[PDB]
RNA sequence: GUUGGAGAGUUUGAUCCUGGCUCAGGGUGAACGCUGGCGGCGUGCCUAAGACAUGCAAGUCGUGCGGGCCGCGGGGUUUUACUCCGUGGUCAGCGGCGGACGGGUGAGUAACGCGUGGGUGACCUACCCGGAAGAGGGGGACAACCCGGGGAAACUCGGGCUAAUCCCCCAUGUGGACCCGCCCCUUGGGGUGUGUCCAAAGGGCUUUGCCCGCUUCCGGAUGGGCCCGCGUCCCAUCAGCUAGUUGGUGGGGUAAUGGCCCACCAAGGCGACGACGGGUAGCCGGUCUGAGAGGAUGGCCGGCCACAGGGGCACUGAGACACGGGCCCCACUCCUACGGGAGGCAGCAGUUAGGAAUCUUCCGCAAUGGGCGCAAGCCUGACGGAGCGACGCCGCUUGGAGGAAGAAGCCCUUCGGGGUGUAAACUCCUGAACCCGGGACGAAACCCCCGAGGAGGGGACUGACGGUACCGGGGUAAUAGCGCCGGCCAACUCCGUGCCAGCAGCCGCGGUAAUACGGAGGGCGCGAGCGUUACCCGGAUUCACUGGGCGUAAAGGGCGUGUAGGCGGCCUGGGGCGUCCCAUGUGAAAG
């Protein structure tokens, strides 16, 4: 009586739930480095982008955070840590920051 | 063709923004007379040196605000306040239709 | 993709197709890009099949794969002859 | 489809000998050469002034009845003449004689267009070797009008084919008796076919 | 071989003028009245975006993966049972691609919605094509299935396994992305340096090869998002509207600019060139009229928009805020075993209600087209076809010739005759319908062979329309109706009627001897149609741009002053805004 191709909903929901995960994982994660970059440290902070960045890209392998939307976060996030760090610190350990 | 337009200002009263008033002159599609039609544009003056009386040029530019999609281009002449009157007086003729 | 399909016209009981290119998701008789020849299967004329064999190789190069009743026509006109 | 009614009334009503019957037409028993006045009771009674709209209707009816045709085709095959370049009044007289049911009459295969149309419609006349059973066939130049060989032996055609033998065919046709084929040469002018029609009136009619 | 313009009746004793009303014309997605034959092509719910029974319209892939199930061949512990290998088909499931195209509607929208021209240094595009470089290892998940439990179905829960083009990590890095500087145009474009980050799938066959896939990157084509100048209905009896409003700083957000969202600042924004509000309405190419200018219309063909009972909502994907996907509130409806469930024809038919009115619950993928697997092939109410309806256009038939100084009946009269009238009957001539025999075009490719899965060539299966069209032969004269007859307006007499019955679009006619009413005879116009009504344009130079007026006909403000606006004497020079000329692009197709 109905379209057996309603299966796409199943595929949709597990895709959705398998999207909210990693996308939100970028959030709280990159919400951790900023405070750390604000509250001072860099070793245990510039180490975080290192993985944060790696995840954004990994989201871009699939249909989650796709496109150059990473290049919206991967650009505006490592845009602040710099300015964050000269506020007591100066760009410290050899992480993702060029010079 | 990014539509260059030339027109007299009307205000210098907002930050980085002015009010170019340009004039269009054309016939009447029904009557052979050649009539005037005018329109007000809002422009982008980041130097804040385009001021009142300045007869300037504007261009179809990238969106800057809601009603601000044109940039200022260059200057033609500054000593033109007698036209601003014709705006200052018209809108003050608008005064006398009330209670 | 983009197709080299046909567009049927003419009176009923007189199919007159236009060897044409639309986008794939387009109606049979819509805003095509390029007509490249007429086609009648009922054989009313001696010149009953024109084909831009040079302009075809445009869209054939830029990526336009056609249908059975479209590939054979380019052969009947000789687009694949080049040797 | 056609008139199918009383014919001699037409000829009396328009005060002109409409040659529609056939052999009786030129005979001394042509109703006009018997009763030359409009029919129906008030014939001999004094006919008052023709209203300025009248005389332009009647000539229009003359031609209409001369060729045996309705008034949609008459109009539609008149619209074309008005649009088609040239003098409006005689292009119209061109696309008329081009009609198949006329030509056969002009070819003397029949003495009457009304007679001719039947022969056309019945599968007897042939154009370029094809069984054309259409009266309203715009005969184009260089066409082969002939009696179908499958029916070129009836007891009607020969009598009326013989009846022509050496008749002065229209100065625009080519008749071959026994060969039974008649080729459409050029195309007519009013000066080539003189009729009692001020065709300009039909214009002035169809402009009111 | 395209070209364009007609007026008339009506006020008065009578005339001229202004002036209005009415008519003849063309068109219809029309209906209705009376008739009614055939075929070709089209077209067919404007009304209630109201409610829908039922059937059908969105699937495809074993050359991706695992499994239940049925046939066929092989089997195993020597063994029942059973279990297994291979091949075909079917059921479903994980997975990939398609359900964002197709098809319907016109509620909404007075808006960058549409049309036109541009911009994008502000972006997107899977399947297509072209070029460069690659696929080395390891881990795992959830359904299908098994067990159990519940419900009438809907369905759902709890436990336990597992494969893969599924998930995840590491390895390399053609190359892409990012922060910070540097080389050139300039809005985020183009390189480069150091640092950081990012890849991968297998399946098959004729395996030392080929087809189909995968991953990163650049480019083309197509298809989109957005911004802008310009034109787009009425009401001035709507004269003020504005607190995200208007600009900015900064952050967010998306593929991208944005006052799209939020925080702080300064008061700014719009309007008589008509802001705000009200009413109507989808827009265009086109269509109808008009000589033109103009006026009205956008059904069906095609382009764009918006909607899928009303409304909001986000997910999935490259793409929707998605008609036949999901969620939630409202209203409606349907189902039952009463605990509870479900549904959305403005998709093809078809029903109901509303109406003056609107199609068969048909056939087939043969064709074109679309989606899937390479491929055979599946699906395709898109479509191609037929079915209904004189709704429109066109074509065609109800016979042709001969035939009476003129049968019959009917009509008129002055009784002598005159009309229907070649009209009828009659002779001949062909033969719509009918009958038989043949029988299509639309249909040559996907497939197979040779050939390299190339080029090229050879071979073969396939039709709903339809035994239709058509063709060959035979063979009967065989439906005609409607309006009008006072002027406009073509077409006349008799009878009855006697301000009654009635006709009538304007004038008007009928008040006894009617060419207007009712009937006949006859005549005029059309003809398988004819008339009525409604609407659009015209006629209406009667909103006057072409193309009008204001002494007495409707019309000069009661006068003055004056802002905005409109308009402006003579001469010279400049810029060339309007203006004019040439080229080029666009102006899609259909019209
Ligand atoms: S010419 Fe013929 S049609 Fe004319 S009236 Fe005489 S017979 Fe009758
Ligand atoms: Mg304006
Ligand atoms: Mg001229
Ligand atoms: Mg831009
Ligand atoms: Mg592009
Ligand atoms: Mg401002
Ligand atoms: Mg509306
Ligand atoms: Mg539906
Ligand atoms: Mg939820
Ligand atoms: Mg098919
Ligand atoms: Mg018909
Ligand atoms: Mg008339
Ligand atoms: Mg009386
Ligand atoms: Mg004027
Ligand atoms: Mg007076
Ligand atoms: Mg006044
Ligand atoms: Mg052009």
């Amino acid at each position: 009586r109905n379209l057996s191709a309603l299966k796409r909903h199943r595929q949709s929901l597990k895709r959705r739930l398998r999207n909210k995960a990693k996308k939100s994982a970028i959030k709280t994660l990159s919400k951790k480095a900023v405070q750390l970059a604000q509250e001072g440290k860099a070793e245990e902070a510039l180490k975080i982008m290192r993985k944060a960045e790696s995840l954004i890209d990994k989201a871009a392998k699939g249909s989650t955070l796709h496109k150059n939307a990473a290049a919206r976060r991967k650009s505006r996030l490592m845009r602040k840590v710099r300015q964050l760090l000269e506020a007591a610190g100066a760009p410290l350990i050899g992480g993702g920051l060029s010079a | 063709p990014k539509k260059v337009l030339t027109g007299v200002v009307v205000s210098d009263k907002m930050q980085k923004t002015v009010t170019v008033l340009v004039e269009r002159q054309f016939p009447h599609p029904l009557y052979g007379k050649v009539i005037k039609r005018s329109k007000k544009y809002l422009a982008h003056d980041p130097e804040e040196k385009y001021k009142l009386g300045d007869v300037v040029e504007i261009i179809e530019s990238r969106p800057i605000s809601k009603r601000k999609r044109f940039r200022v281009l260059r200057l033609v002449e500054s000593g033109r306040m007698d036209l601003v009157e014709k705006y200052l007086i018209r809108r003050q003729n608008y005064q006398s239709l009330s209670k | 993709m983009v197709k080299i399909r046909l567009a049927r016209f003419g009176s009923k009981h007189n199919p007159h197709y236009r060897i044409v290119v639309t986008d794939a998701r387009r109606k049979r008789d819509g805003k095509y890009i390029e007509k490249i020849g007429y086609y009648d299967p009922r054989k009313t004329t001696p010149d009953w099949l024109k084909v831009d064999v040079e302009r075809a190789r445009y869209w054939l190069s830029v990526g336009a794969q056609p249908t059975d009743t479209a590939r054979r026509l380019l052969r009947q006109a000789g687009v694949f002859r080049q040797e | 489809g056609r008139y199918i009614g009383p014919v001699c009334r037409l000829c009396r009503r328009e005060g002109v000998k409409l040659y529609l019957k056939g052999e009786r037409c030129y005979s001394p028993k042509c109703a006009m050469e018997r009763r030359p006045y409009p029919p129906g009771q008030h014939g001999q009674k004094r006919a008052r002034r023709p209203s300025d709209y009248a005389v332009r209707l009647r000539e229009k009816q003359k031609l209409r009845r001369i060729y045996g045709i309705s008034e949609r085709q008459f109009r539609n095959l008149f619209e074309e003449a008005s649009k088609k370049k040239g003098v409006t009044g005689s292009v119209f007289l061109g696309l008329l004689e081009s009609r198949l049911d006329n030509v056969v009459y002009r070819l003397g295969f029949a003495v009457s267009r009304r007679q001719a149309r039947q022969l056309v419609r019945h599968g007897h006349i042939t154009v370029n070797g094809r069984r054309v059973d259409l009266p309203s066939y715009r005969v184009r130049p260089g066409d082969e009008i002939a009696v179908a060989e499958k029916s070129r032996n009836l007891e009607l055609i020969r009598q009326n084919l013989e009846a022509m033998k050496g008749r002065k065919v229209g100065p625009w046709l080519s008749l071959d008796v026994e060969g039974m084929k008649g080729k459409f040469l050029r195309l007519p002018d009013r000066e080539d076919l003189a009729l009692p029609v001020n065709e300009q009136l039909v214009i002035e009619f169809y402009s009111r």
